[PDB]
């Protein structure tokens, strides 16, 4: 069996933009 | 999706395109999504697309990486943990 | 460690049907 | 589920029956489906099923297909996105 395990994060950061209509 | 400095990703071991799941501590809103690098130093952390209808400017967040893992591996991994400051800066990693 | 990556997508399409009751 | 014009499916690399994601940008809904081929040159984007609560026709959407890579295929990586207009029609393919 494979597990499906958390291997990396960023903790408590701070959205700094935010683009609903972002094209990419 | 969302743009993040790539110093946290790279500090962080995420790939650029790698899927990650974001959990609002602001608001409670958990999503999933994919990271894209961001400028270098600029402690961009740019939420783009679908996802602005519930990750907002100012919220603060936790960006989190899943991966699949062979038992062996599994049991001897040690998880990166970015801490950053409010201008997402890093204060610290810690590691398992 | 295998990871989960974004591969493709279709960015900003327009639904254009719906149908609840589909069948299939 | 959600049919897709099949020409759309095969300039992202999408499969038929392949898990997509669908993050509605007009309401900002996201959930977890499958592709189904639809009429080559029609600009099919249907929502079938109990998605129709939450995707309604004239959304605009963003459909995202996951993979699973082994760690040098994953840092290789050039994902492609699939541009284009009100009605479905092509109208770029970028990679990476």
């Amino acid at each position: 069996m494979k597990r499906v395990m958390f291997h990396a994060k960023i903790h408590r950061a701070t959205v700094t933009q935010a683009d609903l209509h972002y094209v990419g | 999706x969302v743009t993040v400095d790539q110093d946290l990703l790279d500090a962080a071991g995420i790939l650029p395109f790698e899927q990650v799941d974001i959990y609002d501590i602001t608001n409670g809103a958990r999503l999933t999504t994919y990271a894209l690098p961001g400028e270098r130093g600029s402690g961009v952390i740019g939420i783009n697309g679908a996802a602005a209808h519930l990750v907002k400017p100012g919220d603060l967040v936790i960006l989190v990486a899943y991966g699949v893992f062979d038992e062996e591996e599994a049991r001897n991994l040690k998880p990166t943990v970015v801490l950053v400051d409010e201008r997402n800066r890093i204060l610290e990693v810690r590691k398992g």
